[PDB]
DNA sequence: AGCTATTTATAAGC
DNA sequence: GCTTATAAATAGCT
């Protein structure tokens, strides 16, 4: 990551995991 | 420091911003040492009062967060409440 | 400590695991103080050598990471290389 | 941003 | 795990 930005694929997976309540962040 | 400070919001805007900048580096420095000394992967995400984003990752942020999405739950999860209580607890004996 | 330690992988498995447990708390403790003192929101994610996950969030992890997904890029991004250089010089 | 006095965080060790 | 001798971090100033 150039400026430290994460890819859209990673980003969307994080959001899905969290939203779909399938993340360790829940 | 010259004097012990209580852990509560710093009232003076100038001092709050100065403490932020230096303690932020202190935290990243310690995260770096922890990742090297114990061979672990670390990510740190900080949002200041103005919602500005500051981050640190021992390796690469993309890498660490991608890996995080792979876990269903953490082995350990802590929050300010938990840390406060652990501290309040040690205060007695 | 009684002696200054160099910043490199701790060879002894027992000592590495003990230092991990105490420095991990030390880091979270400092994250907590920073969040309260300066009114900021903080999330910490740690994977040990055995890929076990340890986390801390000043408020709620879900909350902080969701918010992170909203940003296109950070205002500041640091890595071990950056910290090492800042330490070497000055 | 550069300077010290204290408060904390710990490396060893039981 | 619980102590103690040292190394770090960092508060109040300039």
């Amino acid at each position: 990551s150039p400026k430290g930005s994460i890819s859209e694929e990673t980003k969307q997976k994080l959001k899905s995991a969290i939203l779909s309540a399938q993340s360790a962040a829940n | 420091g010259r004097k012990k400070i209580q852990i509560s919001r710093i009232l003076d805007q100038r001092n709050r911003q100065v403490t932020f900048t230096k303690r932020k580096f202190g935290l990243m420095k310690k995260a770096y040492e922890l990742s090297v000394l114990c061979d672990c992967e670390i990510a740190l995400i900080i949002f200041n009062s103005a919602n500005r984003l500051f981050q640190y990752a021992s390796t690469d942020m993309d890498r660490v967060l991608l890996k995080y999405t792979e876990y269903s739950e953490p082995h350990e999860s802590r929050t300010n409440t938990d840390i406060l209580e652990t501290l309040k607890r040690r205060g007695i004996g």
